RNA sequence: AGUUACGGCCAUAUCUACUGAAAAACACCGGAUCCCGUCCGAUCUCCGAAGUUAAGCCAAUAAGAGCCAUGCGAGUAUUAAGGUGGGCGACUACUUGAGAAAGCGUGGUGCUGUAGUUU
RNA sequence: AGGCGAGCGCCAUGAUCAUCACGACACACUUGUUUAAGGACAAAGGCCAGAUGGGGAGUUUGGCUGGGGCGGUACGACCACAGAAUCAGAACGUGGUCGACCGAAGGUACUCACAGCGAGACGAGAACACUCGUGUAGAGCAUAAGGACUAAAGAGUGCCUGAGUGUGAGCACUACUGCUUGCAUGAGGGGAAACCCGGGCCUAGCGAUCCUACGCAUACGAGACACUUGUGGCGUGGGUGUCAGAAAAGUUACCACAGGGAUAACUGGCUUGUGGCCGCCGAGCGUAGAAAGCGACGCGGCUUUUUGAUUCUUCGAUGUCGGCUCUUCCUAGCAUGGCCAUGCAGCCGUGGCGAAGUGUUGGAUUGU
RNA sequence: GCUCGGUCGUGACACGGAGGAAAUGCCAGAAAGCACGGGUUAACGGCGGGAGUAACUAUGACUCUCUUAAGGUAGCCAAACG
RNA sequence: UAGGGGCGAAAGACCAAUCGAACAGUCUAGUUGCUGGUUCCCUCCGAAAUGUCUAUCAGGACAGCGCGCACGCAGAGAGAAGCAAGGUAGAGCAUGGGCCGGUAUCCUUAAGGAGACGGACGAACUGCGAAUGUGCUUUUCUUCUAUGCAAGCGUAGUGGGCGAGUUCUGGUAAGCAGGACUGGCGAAGAGGAAUGAACCUGGCACUGUGCUAAGGAACCCAAUGUCUGGACAGAGACCGAAAGA
RNA sequence: GCAAGUUGAGCAGAGGAAGUCUGUGAGGCGUAGUGAAGACGGAAAGCAGUGUGAGUGCGACCCGAUAGACUUGUGAACUAUA
RNA sequence: GGUAAUGCACAGUGAAGAGGUGGCAGUGUGCAUCUAAGACUAAAUACAACAGGAGACCGAUAGCAAAGAAGUAGGUUGACCG
């Protein structure tokens, strides 16, 4: 599947039709800080051995393409989603017709 | 063992009839709709938005509310042994009116006279109602030309 | 009474040969300078009247093909209810009711709405 | 505080704190070398952290199934067939498909067809490009199957990113999911306009609570006030294919317990494919000649003595193969008695009929 | 599997470093193991297929071909193992 | 030398008639979706063995079918009369699949091929199309109807079914396995088929007199005789095929 | 029984007394709802008892496992070995 | 219950004379309230043996195991059992 860079779309804080800047959306980093984390930790701690279950059966193959669009005026962001897919392209060259 | 999608089991249902295909007749189109009317369902396969489900294909109902190019229709259904009322989307390409009220139609415009002169001559309508065929009629028979029948076909 | 513009129901209107047609139309027809579009003024777009009923459109003809109706096939095929009816079965007779199709014969061959024009 | 290369890094040595070997003493610590020998090492204790760890400890090792196991998946989805013409409707019933793919194969406006067949046109042939006439789809429509489509939904050509943004109501047995439809808005699209568009012509391509990542504004914050961290709310992603969603390998012939004729290993019952026995027909063969004796290719039966098929009775128990011993019954007749046919000279036979009274043995190898 | 040698890389807590008002994080550091190179079967164990070819026929000492960590030697056999 | 321990010329042998983990006592009345049992009378009403989800298949929950209390009340497991939808039985072989033979004529060969046509066919072929069954409106439409219906609230049992008639799918079949429709036995006695869960007659408080059903009428055993044709086989009343004199 | 209300909380005063009578006097639920919350606000008789059907937890209608653990409890008079 | 530590310990480390706390981690600053690392204390509260009084309790297969010489007759190698 191939997507362009730029989408000009509606901005819904600048309530007008602007520019959009378009790449695929990235996962960031657990932070330790947060509640599930710590209680986590904590029951970790003793002699208690895996406290916790862990998934070992999975089946999947592909996962779902999510798009971030930002606007080039405001920077304001929106998350657009195109489903399952595996293996996306940003910027390539079009699927010209009547090829030799 | 079989499936259960959408349109399951409609390879009978919905297909044209011979030397029938191609888009409705603009009558179709030019035909007014108004709430309260007895409308009924009949799917055109060409057309493939605002169809019904196909339980609902033949069945009469009556109009609810009435939008741009589709109406609502009310209809009642038997589910786990009890009654449900059940309201449906339709656009306007896969209905036609209904004549299932034609003749009540034309016994009430009877009926419309009557009620009147009841009330300044009368005292109570005679109604009009209508009765089943009763016994056979008397005859009354010149009894000349006399036909004999007989067994005379042998039937080898 | 036809035609023509816009229609309704979508073959009684289709397909193949032939033949007719006052008037007014409808056409074929004559050019490309422009607007517009082509490999190509053939098609599409524009500007025209020297010609012509040969064509189309309209109408007639044909023991024509196809379509539409009706009669017959026929109370035939199949079928609902019933009995301590029959048959080893396969299936089938009877009593009170409902009731076809193909073939084949005979007849048909568009009907109409609103406006405009022509003895 | 010195020196090098167009104040930089690089090369010299001079002051300031830890610090690793090596020595030499004896004071902790060690040893019945004890009025002694070792010596800050050893050996022995303590607190944290990695590695190894069936030596042990706990526990687990899905379901449906013509009994279970091995095999398949009828375990989540989609089309067609059948189920005595609404809808629904079982079996490890039948023919198949799915876990994706595509910036166009999405949205709109306009133009024109196609597969073939009959004539033509140098090289040029069965099959090269160009034309004329016919052409209801005999073609195409990415991907199963069905339905749909003709001045198109197919083939080309132009422009666009509606594969917008808030918030309602409903249909499929309706939670999740998929689709249909209402109102409001965009310094939205395509088209002259009427009209159409919030993915793919329609019916399939998918997933809860808690935790976590990201986007969006409006909240909370403990006696008070400021900031860095944190907690709330709505929506999407990260995943459970056993697909309405536990974190999981074997073996027991040393075996235990609760139950089951809801279910196997005997017999009996129903069935008779397979096993065995009998009829009908007459192509050919028999030294001539259908039929003394045979009888291809086909067709109809009977039996329960073989082995299957099914699970009705028994799992708080019906003792399981063969032999020994002993009795009775059946006939589809091997001998013995009476007869008929003959390809019956006689002798020996062969095919049939009524008949079940009396007979049908001794041994070698082998559990048979 | 056991055993020997070196690090070239990885690999804990402590001990340091930079920054910030501070917490939390970040960076360095890092034994033995692991990886890598050798030894070892009176350690666990393992030890092949296909074509042609000799003056009757058969059989194949001989040839070619695929393949490996090595392709069952000396013996013994329808053996309590066919 | 003592129990997750001993001892063993090794058999999981032996450790007080106990050993593939001793005895005593306690936690403890451990747990059980599994087996057994569960104690007085009469009156009235009266089921289910099906659907969805479940580490679910000998169990649950939700819904469906009972009963009790009942605010209230024009309704009905039947017909007519207008109106819709359907692709089965029959009938056919016009698109698609597909068997055998063709006159004239045509094409070549001097073979064969095509053919104006006839016969034979499909659960996944259709050009036509029933009967029976399904839904809508009308009491302004016959006929019945209070000793009747009944929202709502609370709560039970059930969730192994089996059989007849008519039909269907798998299988050589089966007292075999699995669906659909209308009544049964389950939970149903009485009289009749000699006997039999389900077949025929026909639904049960307790007495008395009459009458009929189904099935019987020499005798067993309450009631029996008549007329007309067939039939001779230790036949038939109870009973098997193709083939035959 | 009382009703926009209602109630035997504990505890005090009286009384030849485990009864009864009287006080003081909380709390709870009700008198109207909406949101996570900041915040806002606009229908519907209740409270306490005496009993019956029914759910959940405790031995939970009655009887019934093979097993698991704990003791500063016992055993080599049978049998094993030094 | 105590949630970015409610209380108690062990090893490293280790204060100030001024310190501790204000149910969410950190840094600063006012405000409120207390004074740890030494000791003693009545009344109102809990419950066997033994004694006394009561009861909608049981009445010799019941009620405590035991209404008489009952933890007895009797039994285990023993602990214990009855
Ligand atoms: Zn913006």
């Amino acid at each position: 599947v191939n997507i362009p860079k730029t989408r000009r779309t509606y901005c819904i804080k600048c309530a007008y039709h602007t520019e959009f800047k378009v790449g695929l959306l990235k996962k960031g980093k657990d932070s330790p800080r947060k509640q599930g984390a710590r209680r986590y930790a904590r029951k970790q701690r003793g002699v208690h051995g895996q406290t916790k279950p862990i998934l070992k059966r999975k089946a999947k193959t592909t996962k779902k393409v999510i798009l971030k669009i930002e606007c080039t005026k405001c920077k304001s962001s929106q998350l657009k989603v195109r489903g399952r897919a595996k293996h996306v392209e940003f910027g390539a060259e079009k699927k010209v017709k009547g090829e030799a | 063992v079989s499936s259960h999608g959408y349109r399951r089991q409609t390879r009978n249902l919905f297909s044209q009839a011979f030397r029938k295909h191609g888009m409705p007749n603009t009558s179709t189109y030019l035909t007014q709709y108004a709430v309260g009317e007895y409308v009924d369902i009949k799917v055109n396969p060409a057309i493939h938005k605002g169809m019904p489900h196909k339980y609902y294909h033949g069945r009469t109902g009556i109009i609810k509310e009435v939008n741009r190019g589709s109406v609502i229709v009310l209809f009642n259904r038997i589910l786990a042994n009890k009654t449900v009322e059940r309201k449906v989307i339709v656009g306007i390409e896969h209905i036609r009116k209904s004549k299932c009220q034609d003749e009540y139609l034309k016994r009430l415009e009877i009926n419309k006279k009557i009620i009147e002169e009841a009330e300044k001559k009368g005292e109570v309508p005679v109604l009009f109602k209508r009765q089943p065929k009763g016994p056979k009629p008397a005859v009354e028979m010149l009894m000349n030309n006399i036909i004999e029948l007989s067994y005379d076909k042998v039937e080898s």
